[PDB]
């Protein structure tokens, strides 16, 4: 997965210890202990699977970690168990009704394991042999590191070999059941053992795919075109209570989730109504919020709400409040972006740089260290040094001292009542 | 006594050819296992001798012991 630095690759987990007590700094994460302490919490309900239907809501200021604890909390979740992330105005779509978008969302976090145990022959080839009718006769030879023999061909494994035209001297994979070919280069590798091996491959779907799989002829193709329309709900209730007796019969696992909304601010009331009920069936899984407006009003209703969420769904959900940072947190932090980011700083520099992310904000001197590290390869320096970081912050404006520079001169721009003065005469 | 003329030839029939099987010669399906030790969930014929083994421990074994035409 090469992919370039983002935002938030420094937060490799939650960093916490035995005791779900946080480190300092640990696995890229400064502070906020209380934070991850609960999100810890949720992360061991998340992994007993016991519990469904929990929405705790990450609330707290701007720039404060929101985004990067549920990024820790993916992380430390790992693979094998679904984590979708969808910002709340993708809801919105003119194919899907915001109910059903929600829906599809909740399922996609909810996961199902299923076993699946193929008898499949790998080995060398070694010589094919097929003759006319006298319907078909064929002899084809596999040889691997300690066994070497043939085997008698019936009509469709020739068809199916005459299909897929396979050469001699490639390594050869061929399924029992099936009948699917896979085929390989030349023996780097080699064949291992016996011929014919007894290993069972795992499928991890969600429930959504199984619903958008049974929801047309060839409806898995809308996992990723994305025109999968409201499916019905009888379909989903099938899905359900096979799964049920899937689980009971032991031939199939369900592997809880998290889904995570990034800017719950902007669901309307029809949303969060549907989220109120949805929690409370099973196959439910976990949802975090985020939010960061104090006191605002909920989209669709003219009143105001405690976190721009109604009171009813505020009364489901557990409260993990992130708390804003100070001086020598901004340092460590910056430190870890800038090794993340192949910077070498210097303590000045590092110190200049943490001074203005107190004074102004986190994030802009979190920007500074890349404008900063190319202004010194124009000098051909390695370090960046403090008159680097001031080129920088010359060259570069922060949101207080733009909106200063635009009430100053208020009349050079486009005011809410369209006014410009273009003309610099006059 | 078989030898014996005194035995004559539907008595020879009757006694033995008669008493066999004539007209249905297999109704059950054709099992094929391994010659080594029956086995039946894999099978392969050997190169040299063009029969049925199961496992690399039963193709050491007949290859050792049991091939004949090498
Ligand atoms: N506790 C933390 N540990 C490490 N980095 C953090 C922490 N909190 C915030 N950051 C960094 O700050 C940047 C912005 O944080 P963000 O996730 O946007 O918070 P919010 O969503 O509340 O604004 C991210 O790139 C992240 O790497
Ligand atoms: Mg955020
Ligand atoms: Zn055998
Ligand atoms: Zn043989």
């Amino acid at each position: 997965s090469l992919s370039l630095i983002a935002a938030h690759s420094h937060i490799t987990g939650l960093g916490l210890d035995e005791n779900l007590q946080p480190r300092p700094t640990s696995e890229g994460m400064v502070g906020q202990l209380q934070a991850r302490r609960a999100a810890g919490v949720i992360l061991k309900m998340v992994q007993n699977g016991t519990i469904a239907g929990r929405a705790v809501l990450v609330a707290g200021p701007p720039s404060t970690g929101k985004t990067a604890l549920a990024m820790g909390v993916s992380q430390s979740l790992g693979k094998d168990v679904p984590f979708t992330a969808i910002a709340g105005s993708e809801i919105f779509s003119l194919e899907l009704s915001k109910t059903e978008a929600l829906t599809q969302a909740f399922r996609k976090s909810i996961g199902i394991k299923i076993k699946e145990e193929t008898e499949l022959i790998e080995g060398e080839v070694v010589e094919i042999q097929i003759d006319r009718s006298i319907h078909k006769q064929g002899k084809l030879t596999i040889k691997t590191t300690d066994m070497e023999t043939i085997y008698e061909l019936g009509n469709k494994m020739i068809d199916g070999l005459t299909k897929e035209k396979v050469l001699a001297g490639d390594v050869i994979s061929i399924d029992k059941a099936s009948g699917k070919i896979t085929k390989l280069g030349r023996s780097v590798q080699c064949p291992e053992g016996e011929l014919q091996k007894r290993k069972t491959v795992v499928h991890t779907v969600s429930l959504h795919e199984i619903d958008v799989i049974n929801s047309r002829t060839q409806g898995f193709l809308a996992l990723f075109t994305g025109d999968t329309g409201e499916i019905r709900s009888e379909v989903r209730d099938q899905i359900n209570t096979k799964v049920a007796e899937w689980k009971e019969e032991g031939k199939a696992e369900i592997v809880p989730g998290v889904l995570f909304i990034d800017e719950v601010h902007m669901l309307d009331i029809e949303c969060f109504s549907f989220i109120n009920r949805a929690l409370e069936d099973e196959f439910a899984p976990i949802v975090m919020m985020a939010t960061n407006r104090g006191v605002s009003k909920t989209r669709g209703t003219n009143y105001k709400s405690p976190h721009g969420l109604p009171l009813d769904l505020l009364d489901r959900s557990i409260i993990i409040t992130t708390k804003s940072y100070n001086e020598q947190e901004i340092k460590t932090i910056l430190s870890i972006r800038a090794q993340e980011e192949e910077v070498e700083l210097s303590s000045d520099a590092l110190d200049l740089l943490t001074k203005t992310g107190v004074e102004t904000s986190l994030r802009y001197s979190s920007n500074l260290i890349s404008v900063a590290q190319q202004i010194a390869m124009k000098r051909k320096n390695n370090t960046v040094e403090v008159e680097d970081v001031k080129r920088a912050y010359l060259l570069f404006l922060d949101s207080a001292r733009s909106v200063k520079y635009v009430q100053e001169n208020e009349s050079q721009y486009i005011d809410d009542q369209g006014n410009v003065q273009i003309s610099i005469a006059k | 006594f078989l030898d014996s003329a005194l035995l004559n030839l539907m008595d020879k029939n009757v006694i033995y050819h008669n008493v066999y099987n004539k007209r249905y010669f297999k109704v059950l399906p054709l099992i094929t296992t391994c010659s080594i030790c029956g086995g039946y969930d894999s099978i392969s014929s050997c190169v040299n001798c063009g029969n049925k083994i199961c496992s690399v421990s039963c193709f050491k074994l007949h290859n050792e012991t049991r091939c004949r035409n090498r």
